[PDB]
């Protein structure tokens, strides 16, 4: 057995074995995690209107 | 959007909506302003020739060619009230949870983060609560709380402990939680729950790896005997 | 070249911000874009004007539009004013000195609400970025941030240091603990957004998007963990639009409490809070009415809860205005009357009084006793002009024509008109002619201060363009009826002369200074040139993707500019009609382009709120002028060229006048430092029998241990390998200190073990050399706790695996 992706759509589980519910994640943590993923992915006419 | 011929058409909710009957036996509720099917009711298996409405469509009566009547009752406000209460109860749970962590009421906090299904908090509940235990397995209150968990409640936890067990930096928290469950529950009931065995499959090898390790560390401790006996000389 | 500079701005009474009233009807402080007005309601004159400085156009001036003030808050006792700007900057102003005292920058978006504390030493700010920051005025620092709300902060209440209630655009109401900097309670105020919040003692009222108005009681000291806010009842206001502001006032003489709900529409709905005796009287009175109706005791009780809101609240009166209301505030409360002041979105201040006796008001409608309207225009200016003497500025807008003094900036005369589109002065500066959207031609006189003549049937559609010959006797006008009509002056009245029928709508008509050429812009993306003397077709220019918007001809009648909605300024030559150059001037449609007199340098204003001054020879933009907040509809140039005047969608008329430690080593000092604390702490003990650590705010053992984790494993062994022996002995002392801390060791037992073992291997022959008997005892203790600490772990591991195996077998037997 090896830890994989989230079964629930609202969770992030990393290969470290830590699962992350999006609800409890703070906004700043969510931002970096989104950026963290991105790095992983990256290398992988009318006269009146015209006048006025 | 109807598969077959539309036989009846009646307005409900003033000018806002329309209801139609089709030979397919499906009742489709549409929005007149947008012309989109908001809801589909399927209580019949044959063509529908009659449709009676009352109180702007609050009561809808549809008769089947087979001879079946469906008395549909509007309940939109009923459900909307339910979701509002669920959201309201939902909101109360986080705020109750967060304060519990700040106050240090871990035994109850275990219940809240579990119900909200919050891994970091849950992992944080057990981790620092265990630290207080260092200062039966965790404490009398939390241990009892673990006992009362139901089968699905138990399904969630060993999923987490399995994942935690894989990482050597976090296995120790997982092991004690597994220890608490085995000693505060009937193992016969555990084996009966579906999914335990497959989750239990993954826990054996990693636990053995941890057992093989640590045992080796105690070996490396015995360097110290050589220091004492030698430095005693 | 020489530089253009903003000499002065005017025409704004109240911008998109709140209004602060101060007692002497007294004065009112209102917003004018980047600057703040102080009006005198009685006289209706501007008392003082608060401007930071750095007028737009200076070399030091910034290259972007100034941030407009969004909220005004004044602390009456200390005579300080806090101004919040669209960029999230707070400037505390000295009202007497009319200068900035402090500058705070902690918000990334526009500020939504400011509030001084009762004592006036701390300031609370809410912004669109969903953060609340409490500033320390004396300390000039932000004490802390509250970051739970998920949208713009609409309102909040804090009348005591202990607690803060915050409302946000996410529909949420939150209670904060100022001593813990945490949110204590969380409830969904409304299904969508939450816009209003006013608190009086336990009573709390909030307004959502719809007409629903909720009621909450505030039991701060409940300490149940829930029900500090409990929803009591819901009452529906008359207005179906959102309620923006709610604010309470009490009458000292009678303790009578009133409030309003500022709606998004043109209505303010005032309410009264019934007294306990009235509620007790009303509760008894409603009981008999239901009882005589035959309702059961359980039915009547439920009915009271259903109508609970009605018992406390009494709709008092509704204020109706001619324009949408932007802000409101109570001015004075008395038994005789109740008075309010408000600002509309149409650039005016209105003052209302409500005479009342006991429960109900005396008059059917409120009394509008005062207004400030003369120094502004209700609608945006569509066209402006300058008199040939360069003293009078006439600004034609929808419904009114106002004329200003460029020096004193005070409107001299006002004239009611239709939907005015184009205005320009006549020679001598004594007459003005307007072209309305209704096809009407209106002529005005300043000395008579009245309209001379109106031609209702001048055109079948809007009079979009209008001009005059240099002699001033002949008029040329363009209209959407696809015609150009020539008119003359005969003693004064207008006579039709000739009609030139074109193929499409006409967007501009310009006459050359020499009266030889006439340029006519058409909706078919072309500009049509004639010979004025004979009206013979001369030239047609092509190249604009979108219809032309403004045409100007050089003073020498050689060069002509054409601006269009395609964001391009194209410069043409009348000799052949060739395009010498096309300039991508602005980011949006360009409204007006004017040559500077006696020169080919020209201007350009566009919808992107930028005024650009160009070189007519080098085809380069010499200067960018960022002063306006919105579209610049009109532009005019002085005859002498000394200044250029611009009016924008923001109701502002602006005049521009012419002027190292290696890894592992750090572990050595970090190790040594905490040790000295340990012996220092021990030194105090046998007697009974540092700065950095205090900044760290962790135990020396914690601080050393935190360092050890920080060291990377790849370099750990070598850092432990660089370790001096006498220093190594101290590391053993540290491990001892960890050992008395059982919990900390258990948290990080494995990492400690590897480091110890390597060190003992590292200096094994040195350790045996040491003969300190006390050092034996330190060694001995380290195990028996470590061995027990370890021994527990394998036992827990051993317990789990054995039972975990057993459960596996049982199921296997059951299923096999």
């Amino acid at each position: 057995y090896n830890v994989g992706k989230a079964e629930k759509d609202g969770e992030i589980r990393l290969k470290n074995g830590v699962a992350m519910s999006k609800e409890e994640l703070t906004r700043e943590d969510k931002n970096r995690l989104r950026r963290a993923l991105k790095r992983k992915r990256s290398k992988a006419p009318d006269s009146t209107n015209i006048k006025l | 959007g109807h598969t077959n011929a539309v036989q009846r058409c009646s307005f409900i909710n003033k000018q806002k909506q329309l209801i139609s009957c089709g030979a397919d036996g499906l009742i489709k509720i549409w929005d007149c302003s947008s012309g989109e099917c908001l809801k589909t009711l399927d209580g019949h298996n044959n063509r529908l020739w009659a449709l009676s409405t009352m109180n702007d469509g609050d009561m809808i009566v549809s008769a089947d060619a087979d001879g079946v009547f469906q008395f549909w009752k509007d309940c939109t406000e009923q459900e909307i009230e339910e979701e509002q209460e669920k959201a309201k109860l939902q909101v109360e749970q986080e705020q109750s949870l967060q304060n519990y962590m700040s106050k240090g009421d871990w035994t109850n906090a275990f219940l809240l983060a579990m119900t909200l299904d919050h891994p970091m908090r849950l992992f944080n509940v057990l981790k620092r609560a265990l630290g207080e235990s260092r200062s039966v397995i965790f404490n009398e209150e939390l241990d009892q709380a673990i006992s009362i968990l139901n089968d699905e409640q138990l399904i969630l936890l060993m999923k987490r402990c399995r994942d935690w067990n894989t990482n050597a930096k976090t296995h120790t928290i997982a092991q004690r939680t597994i220890r608490c469950i085995l000693m505060h529950h009937n193992i016969a009931k555990l084996s009966e729950i579906p999914g335990m065995v497959k989750i239990v499959d993954a826990i054996i090898p990693y636990t053995q790896r941890h057992f093989t390790r640590v045992d080796n560390l105690v070996e490396q401790s015995y360097i110290l005997d050589y220091a004492l006996v030698e430095m005693d000389k | 070249y020489q530089r253009f500079e903003q000499a002065a701005a005017f025409g704004v009474i109240a911008s998109n911000a709140n209004c602060v009233w101060i007692p002497a009807p007294g004065q009112l402080i209102t917003s004018a874009l980047e600057d703040v007005n102080i009006w005198d309601i009685k006289t209706g004159d501007l008392v003082s004007k608060l401007s930071d400085g750095l007028p737009p156009g200076a070399s030091d001036a910034r290259g972007a539009k100034p941030a407009e003030c969004t909220y005004l808050e004044a602390h009456k006792d200390t005579d300080l004013l806090a101004v919040g700007y669209a960029d999230g900057v707070i400037k505390v102003w000295d009202l007497m000195s009319k200068t900035v005292l402090l500058n705070f920058n902690g918000h990334k978006a526009a500020i939504t609400l400011l509030q001084f504390d009762g004592t006036g030493t701390r300031l609370i700010s809410g912004s669109k970025d969903s953060n609340i920051i409490v500033w320390d005025l004396v300390g000039e620092v932000g004490l802390y941030k509250l970051r739970s709300h998920k949208d713009s902060i609409t309102g909040f209440w804090c009348q005591g240091e202990d607690w803060l209630i915050s409302t946000s655009k996410d529909g949420m109401i939150k209670l904060w603990d100022l001593k813990t900097h945490q949110c204590i309670e969380t409830h969904i105020a409304h299904t969508g957004e939450c816009w209003g919040l006013a608190v009086k003692d336990d009573l709390l009222i909030t307004t959502g998007t719809d007409s629903q108005v909720k009621i909450w009681k505030l039991d701060i000291e409940n300490d149940k963990m829930g029900g500090k806010l409990t929803e009591m009842g819901i009452f529906e206001k008359q207005s179906k639009q959102r309620g923006l502001k709610i604010e309470f006032i009490t009458n000292s003489s009678d303790k009578t409490s009133f409030f309003y709900i500022q709606n998004a529409d043109k209505t303010i709905e005032t309410f009264r809070i019934r007294k306990e005796e009235e509620i007790a009287r009303g509760l008894k009175k409603r009981e008999k009415r239901l009882k005589e109706k035959g309702l059961t005791e359980e039915e009547i009780a439920k009915s009271i809860k259903e109508s609970y809101s009605s018992f406390i609240l009494h709709p008092f009166q509704t204020i109706r205005s001619l324009y949408k209301i932007k802000s409101a505030s109570w001015t004075t409360v008395s038994s005789s009357k109740l008075e309010l002041v408000l600002t509309t979105s149409s650039n005016t201040i209105e003052y209302y009084s409500i005479p009342y006796e006991k429960r109900d008001p005396t008059s059917p409608a409120p009394l509008k006793t005062h207004t400030i309207e003369l120094q502004g225009q209700r609608t945006d200016v569509r066209s402006i002009d300058i008199s040939d003497d360069n003293k009078l500025l006439a600004t034609a807008s929808n419904g009114s024509l106002k004329i200003w003094n460029i020096k004193t900036h005070k409107c001299i005369r006002t004239f009611e008109c239709g939907y005015a589109l184009t205005c320009k002065f006549l020679p001598g500066g004594l007459l003005v002619i307007l072209g309305t959207r209704n096809g009407e031609l209106q002529l005005f006189d300043l000395a008579s201060s009245s309209l001379l003549d109106t031609i209702e049937d001048a055109h079948d559609a809007a009079i979009w363009s209008l001009d005059l010959t240099s002699d001033g006797k002949r008029l040329v006008t363009g209209s959407a009826d696809k015609t150009v009509k020539f008119w003359d002056f005969k003693v004064l009245k207008l006579h039709h002369d000739t009609t030139l029928e074109l193929t499409d709508d006409i967007l501009c008509v310009r006459v050359s200074p020499d009266d030889r050429y006439l340029a006519i812009s058409l909706l078919d993306n072309t500009v049509k040139v004639f010979f004025l003397d004979s009206m013979k077709f001369y030239l047609s220019l092509y190249g604009h993707k979108l219809p032309v918007l403004s045409i100007d001809i050089s003073f020498d009648s050689k060069m002509i500019i054409t601006s269009s909605a395609d964001k391009n300024i194209k410069i043409w030559g009348l000799d052949f009609g060739d395009c010498h150059k096309s300039l991508f001037a602005h980011q949006d449609s360009i409204m007006n382009v004017k040559f500077l007199p006696q020169s080919h340098n020209f201007f350009s204003c566009s919808k992107d709120a930028v005024v650009k001054y160009w070189d007519g020879e080098k085809f380069e933009c010499i200067q960018k002028l960022y002063a306006h907040q919105s579209e610049v509809w009109a532009l005019a140039v002085a005859t002498d060229g000394g200044f250029v005047v611009s009016s924008s969608h923001d109701h502002s008329i602006r005049i521009w006048e012419e002027t190292s430690l290696k890894a592992g080593e750090r572990l050595m000092e970090a190790l040594d430092l905490g040790i000295a604390e340990i012996e220092g702490l021990e030194a105090y003990n046998r007697d009974m029998k540092n700065a950095v650590l205090i900044a760290v705010n962790k135990t020396p053992e914690q601080y050393i241990m935190d360092t050890l984790l920080r060291i990377r494993m790849s370099q750990l062994e070598d850092a432990l390998m660089v370790m001096p022996f006498s220093y190594v002995l101290k590391f053993l002392k540290f491990i001892d200190t960890v050992m008395q801390n059982k919990t900390l060791l258990h948290s990080h037992l494995p990492l400690i073990c590897k480091n110890l073992f390597f060190i003992i291997k590292f200096n094994h022959k040195e350790l045996v050399s040491q003969k300190n008997e006390e050092l034996k005892l330190q060694i001995n203790r380290v195990k028996t706790e470590l061995r027990s600490a370890l021994k527990s772990t394998e036992d827990d591991l051993g317990f789990n695996v054995q039972g975990l195996k057993f459960v596996k077998q049982q199921w296997n037997l059951r299923h096999n």
